[PDB]
């Protein structure tokens, strides 16, 4: 039962800029002289990978570009040439005592240009308004920041009922976002409105982008 | 070179007993220690056992004794671990490893008395969408499926560049699926796309051809 | 008395004290444990032998107390080992030298021998096609060793090892070390 | 009969026979030399006693064979010894167990040991800061390592060997590896 | 006293291909089962540099396409992503016996496109005529073929005498070549013929790059 | 780092002996043997023998023997090689070494009885050419020196790419060199270019500035 913690919550870098996290234990471990700390990476789908053994050993396999040192009970995990690659989630471990205890886990963000989103909207299909219901799909592709503002729109009318939102993880190659927004309807309450629409508004402008559809065109 | 294949997911109902099965390879069975990860819902890496191959000597912690029991068949090159008394708070990604550089893919459990449903495909296509850009943009919305995980691909594996996965949305204990995919405008409609569903815990698979509507 | 068998004696001590000093030969060496093994009990037993006879009276409280030490000293082991061979259940705790075991996984089965030193860091030299690790030669391996070897003594130190540099050398031979990763108490 | 100083000699060999491995504490591994010196004219003067007696020449006579070995061995070995310090002008070269040198650049000078084996790759353990090559504690020592240590025999070769993988372990241990790259015949 | 010889005297090898290096010991070097052989590369203007020892073992800081392998009297050195900066002489060594003799030396050349040379040409300086001399001097740089035949020829008459050519090393950064051809005269000879030519013919073309000046022309 | 500084070019005449010194730093002296290289032709290697610079036992290879004797300065951390009788055939570069992996820099030897003559600099430009292309070609010829070592830089180091510099070439016993660079009319005549020719042998320094005139 020995408590880990680390100091921040997630990292924000831009490419080439070093990134720290740091950890303290509650216990100085001081085992014959020589401390031990485990550092992990994890990726999203996957179990995660072992990068750092005993304070400063590198594993194989891993670049240089690791660097992990401390004493006591201060340990630094130091990525000096941050590269788009690095995303993703960091954990520790004591590898001490009987209790091993993990650390809470540090996601590391990395910084890019603005790029606005691109809006699509798909109407309902066949299949779905023959069975019953409708489903209007809008796919926000390829913006940063993250921060964007979706809203539907029922004939003019704002309609945030029956809106899911469904965000991806940070692109590993062009550091990017995607959302997907779904609303739902009934059956009886499609046919009695024609003009469906839906609106994103993002930080890098003043005119947010409105896409729409009218339900007699298709 | 060293494997550690996991048997698959399974559901169950709380009070349930099962038994997750790791087959390893590309090395001796015994000589090397076992070790067991839950990773809860969230993103928090535990400890769960270490047990020796070769003669026993099990130990685990003060916090999982009594909740699993931890064996191995040297016959078969397999470990076990089995699970006791599951309730929601068990549902995890369960998985093996050996000296903290080999893992299992992972064996998801999930405890809860709900009915296995088959996936709803409906393509999406930009019908009178009237674009003049060389880009053209279609998907598929996979709905009322349960539990995870859902395969969703476009052309057999065939076309990734492009496809933008999302992480499903849980309704009603039911999950959906939206995948989009977006390609040359050259592509249609002289071109075959397909999107392929394959859901393994309902043995429901599907391939539907998208076409201009 | 004879001035022969004084010089058989002269001559087995020679013999003890260069060839016994190697652990590179299995089927060489037990029979020296078992000889250091066997020198506890006599010495005991010489000693009570002389303090019946207590005339003069050197053979008397002197007799006695180094006696004590050494009917002492020999339970005090004998006591450790026993608890060594319960952990491992393994005939190698009962060696008269050390409390301390070295577990190498060889060929199927694991090879287990004596160690003197529970360090950080465990060297491992590979020479013409057979291993020798810690002055131990532990048979025959190619470049195909084990990621995970392990160190154990009664009363914590199940430590667990790790292959952290292997390398080759012209053919046959080659080297690797052992950085430890992982401890573990009882 | 006197069982006080019969006891006294059984304990010395238990003590002999469980602290003479060690070549770590050099003021206690220079006595071990001495001592092994001194048994080869002692062994060879105890077994020319049953000559000057010579009572029934079956058991008179062995004793004559037996005086004949430990006669000659003691001169083709004393004789090889001396070549060892004839090229390597060092005291280490009169030790009854090897006739090979290590010499190892340290702290300005040379330390010199005997070696006992001539292999081809030479392992080195760093522990505290301390050095430790092959069996023997060779003192203070930081990662300040030497690229070229060497390796002499009597007549042999001189077999120069070099740094080929060094790792730092924990802040102040670390591992290495001397692969032979040169042999050289005087 | 022990002969040791290397085969393929000169190679030529395009980017991304196989280069083999054979060598052959006379005398069998065994000791107690370990050949020992030594591989070096030199480049033009400084000392050798170390690449193997011991027939197999990489010397630390040497690129991993660099290997070798033998047995007995057969050692062979492999290259396999050939690069354009492996323009080097490779020499081999024993680290055995009593003389540690070395072999011959072998020649990489690197494989490009053909390329026609760049010419121009300078006419005799006011210093050299103040002193009484004269030189005409032509320079053909960046191409790479080396088989450039260099013509002096004045009002039809090839001039043999007094012409010296010399060539450069094969480039690190582009594999071309470059060559200096000056022809030396005296003031008195100088200023007989009104027109001075170079002409070189390459390998490229039918037409020979010519280039000329006249005595009154600066 | 190891470092081995040599003395540098020297030049005498047949049947002379001299000395050339090797300065070491960056390890502690008395360590390692010292290794001596003799490269000659331009082309092919040797080996000449090793010292020890601690007990002065040196070893040397067959022909070399009575030819060159090695010694070192243990306060100095300096190491010598003292060659005598030198001929024609002992012109040649020698190397020190250490594990055959640090070399020194190379002292070049030359055996001749002929007079060192400083440089003479004649400056190359296209005057009145007409030549205001995108190819300006620049140069410069030096002649009649002795023995080799001649550097000519351009722009004191400025000009490091677009340069080529050609082997040096022997008439009558005298040593000619020839060099250009190749400029933009951007920078001609706007720019001043001076050649930099040093020549130690007859401790001469030349700045000759080109005229396009
Ligand atoms: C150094 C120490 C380390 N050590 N670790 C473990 C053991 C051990 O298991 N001994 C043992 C002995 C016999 C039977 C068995 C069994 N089964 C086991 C030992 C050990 O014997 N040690 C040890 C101590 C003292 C001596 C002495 F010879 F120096 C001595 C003796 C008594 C009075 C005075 C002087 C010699 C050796
Ligand atoms: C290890 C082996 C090789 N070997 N290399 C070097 C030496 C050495 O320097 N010995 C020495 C001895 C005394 C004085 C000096 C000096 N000055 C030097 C030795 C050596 O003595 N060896 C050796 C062989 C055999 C035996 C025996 F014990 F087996 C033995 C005894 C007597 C009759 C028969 C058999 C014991 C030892």
């Amino acid at each position: 039962d020995i408590v880990m913690t680390q100091s921040p919550a997630s990292l924000a870098v831009s490419l080439g800029q070093r990134a720290t996290i740091s950890c303290k234990a509650s216990q100085s471990i001081d085992y014959d002289g020589d401390n031990y700390m485990n550092w992990y990476q994890q990726k999203p789908g996957q179990p995660p990978k072992l990068l750092i053994y005993t304070t400063s050993n590198l594993e194989s396999g891993i670049p240089a570009r690791f660097s992990g040192s401390g004493s006591g009970t201060d340990f630094t995990l130091n990525i000096h040439p941050v590269e788009e690659g690095d995303a993703a989630t960091y954990y520790c471990q004591q590898n001490n005592e009987d209790p091993y205890t993990f650390g809470g886990g540090t996601k590391l963000e990395i910084k890019r240009a603005d790029a606005a989103p691109t809006v699509s909207i798909f109407p309902p299909s066949s299949e779905q308004l023959t069975s019953g219901g409708a489903s209007v799909v809008c796919f926000l592709n390829n913006f940063y920041p993250k921060d964007i503002n979706v809203k539907w729109k029922i004939d003019g009318s704002e309609r945030q009922n029956g809106v899911l939102n469904s965000w991806t993880d940070q692109d590993s190659k062009d550091s990017t976002y995607s959302m997907s927004s779904t609303l739902t309807l009934t059956k009886d309450e499609y046919e009695r409105h024609n003009s469906y629409t839906c609106e994103a508004t993002h930080k890098t402008s003043t005119s947010p982008i409105v896409k729409s559809f009218n339900r007699n065109e298709c | 070179e060293v494997q550690l294949q996991q048997s698959g997911p399974e559901l169950v109902k709380p009070g349930a007993s099962m038994k997750i099965s790791c087959k390893t390879s590309g090395y001796s069975f015994t000589g090397y220690t076992m070790n067991w990860v839950k990773q809860s819902h969230g993103k928090n890496l535990e400890w769960i056992g270490l047990i020796n191959p070769y003669n026993g000597d099990t130990s685990y912690n003060q916090k999982f004794k009594g909740k699993a029991t931890l064996t191995v068949d040297k016959s078969s090159s397999t470990a076990y671990m089995e699970l006791l008394s599951l309730t929601s708070e068990d549902s995890a990604v369960y998985y093996c490893e050996v000296i903290n550089t080999y893992w299992g893919q992972g064996t998801l459990v999930t405890v809860s008395a709900a009915k296995t449903t088959p996936p709803s495909v409906y393509p999406l296509a930009p019908g009178s969408a009237a674009q003049t850009n060389s880009m053209v943009t279609l998907g598929c919305l996979v709905k009322g499926y349960f539990p995870e995980p859902v395969t969703v691909t476009w052309n057999s594996g065939s076309l990734s560049s492009g496809v933008h996965t999302f992480p499903a949305v849980l309704q009603s204990d039911l999950y959906t699926l939206s995948s989009s995919v977006t390609v040359p405008s050259s592509t249609w409609p002289s071109e075959t796309v397909t999107c392929n569903v394959a859901h393994p815990a309902s043995s429901t698979k599907v391939d539907k051809k998208i076409v201009p509507r | 008395q004879w001035n022969l068998v004084i010089g058989f004696l002269f001559l087995a001590w020679i013999m003890l004290l260069q060839f016994a000093y190697s652990n590179r030969n299995r089927f060489l060496y037990i029979i020296k444990l078992v000889f250091l093994w066997l020198l506890w009990p006599v010495t005991l037993a010489c000693f009570v032998l002389a303090a019946v006879y207590r005339i003069n009276w050197v053979t008397g409280g002197i007799a006695i107390a180094m006696a004590c030490i050494v009917g002492l000293m020999w339970l005090s082991y004998f006591v450790a080992s026993f608890r060594l061979f319960a952990r491992t259940r393994s005939m190698w705790s009962f060696n008269p030298e050390t409390n301390i075991l070295l577990n190498v996984p060889l060929r199927g089965t694991i090879v287990t021998r004596p160690l003197m030193e529970s360090e950080l860091v465990i060297g491992a030299v590979i020479i013409r096609g057979h291993l020798r690790m810690a002055g131990h030669s532990l048979g025959r391996c190619d470049i195909k060793d084990l990621p995970k070897e392990i160190t154990v003594a009664t009363s914590r130190t199940l430590s667990y090892y790790k292959l952290g540099a292997s390398q080759r050398v012209g053919t046959d031979s080659g080297f690797a070390a052992y950085n430890r990763y992982r401890i573990g108490n009882y």
